[PDB]
């Protein structure tokens, strides 16, 4: 199981 | 050896020609980087939202005077609130106005108003690699290799200019009318002569050194290329979990498992890109990008023919005419409201 839709960038981990 | 005399001399001459190209490319970049409001909002009719992100949305627009279609990225200045948000938006504009390469989206205008920043790019109508990949499942190795070769050349170009890209993923790779790639979204791109320290990117694509809060270099882009090739060929990325923290734990572990249908050549390339140890990661060694370009998995790749766009693409998107949005997904639409008061004027003076 994992993320199948569009993935957003992160500005801070 | 692996190459006979003829092949080895051909490869060397090829290497000198790369050096010559990149030297000219640096001269041209620097002229634009050192010597960079080319429109306003009412010059465009807004048609449809093509995608969304943290600071705003990208819309298909039509220029009223010429009738040309463009993709307009709209960033809400107030939402660009985070410190690293501001600098990153300035990086994106400045880099996009200075680069020139066949697989990089072309920026045509940029401007700002009381509320928003705007970057107006050539419209690439074939859609994102992301939705084609999710629809078909996975690409065959030759198909994945055709796209990967374009990314390798694009990173060779960018890195020669001391630019790191920092957000490779299928969502950011547009397919043009000839089936070739255009890289978009330079929101994390940066000029870095040595190391940099910002914790940014997309979880599934982050190199371990980013996650571990270590200063890092352009090798993070080569790690990300490994993730991209894996995802193109498998249909899912190598470090795959529902929550970012679980993703980060898998990335740092140093363990990757491959589908049984991956060729051994592909697995070998991927083990050398998805290498936690920076003293061993391809792209980061004494032979630089040539460790990748000369790998067996790329043996059938004619690098110059890819650059010159002479290779038949594996997939040509359907196109019904100018302004066709059939290859993009739908998004909620919201009216662009421009405040009567200037917001964040001092913070964006340079934009
Ligand atoms: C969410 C998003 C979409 C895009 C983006 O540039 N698309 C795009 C689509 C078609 N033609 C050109 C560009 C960005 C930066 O973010």
């Amino acid at each position: 199981a994992g993320r199948t839709g569009r993935r957003q960038a992160i500005h801070d981990i | 050896g692996h190459m006979g005399n003829a092949a080895a001399a051909k490869k060397g001459s090829e290497q000198e020609s790369v050096k010559e190209f990149l030297a000219k490319a640096k001269e041209e970049f620097l002229k634009k980087w050192e010597s960079p409001n080319t429109a306003q909002l009412d010059h465009f009719d807004r048609i449809k939202t093509l995608g969304t992100g943290s600071f705003g949305r990208v819309m298909l627009v039509k220029h009223k005077e010429t009738g040309n279609h463009y993709a307009m990225k709209i960033l809400d200045k107030q939402k660009v609130v985070k410190l690293k948000q501001i600098e990153h938006t300035l990086n994106e504009k400045r880099i996009l106005q200075a680069v020139n390469f066949p697989f990089l989206v072309k920026l045509e205008f940029s401007f700002k108003d009381n509320s928003n920043l705007y970057m107006v790019m050539e419209y690439v109508p074939g859609g994102e690699m992301f939705s084609h990949l999710r629809r078909i499942g996975r690409f065959s190795e030759p198909h994945a290799r055709f796209y990967a070769a374009q990314i390798v050349l694009t990173f060779e170009y960018l890195h020669s200019l001391d630019l790191i890209y920092r957000d490779l993923k299928p969502e950011n790779l547009l397919i043009d009318q000839q089936g070739y790639i255009q890289v978009t979204d330079f929101g994390f791109a940066k000029r870095v002569k040595g190391r940099t320290w910002t914790l940014c990117g997309t979880p599934e694509y982050l190199a371990p050194e980013i996650i571990l809060s270590k200063g890092y270099n352009k090798a993070v882009d080569w790690w990300a290329l490994g993730v991209l090739i894996y995802e193109m060929a498998a249909g899912y990325p190598p470090f795959f979990a529902d929550q970012p923290i679980q993703i980060y734990e898998k990335i740092v572990s140093g363990k990757v498992r491959f589908p049984s249908h991956f060729s051994s050549d592909l697995k070998d390339l991927l083990r050398n890109l998805l290498q936690v140890d920076l003293t061993k990661r391809f792209g980061n060694l004494k032979n630089g990008v040539n460790d990748i370009k000369n790998h067996k998995w790329f043996a059938t790749t004619d690098w110059i023919a890819i650059y010159q766009r002479k290779v038949e693409a594996p997939f040509i998107p359907k196109f019904k005419g100018p302004g066709d949005t059939s290859n993009f997904d739908d998004y909620e639409e919201e009216e662009i409201r421009v405040s009567i008061n200037e917001k964040c004027g001092k913070e964006f003076t340079e934009f």
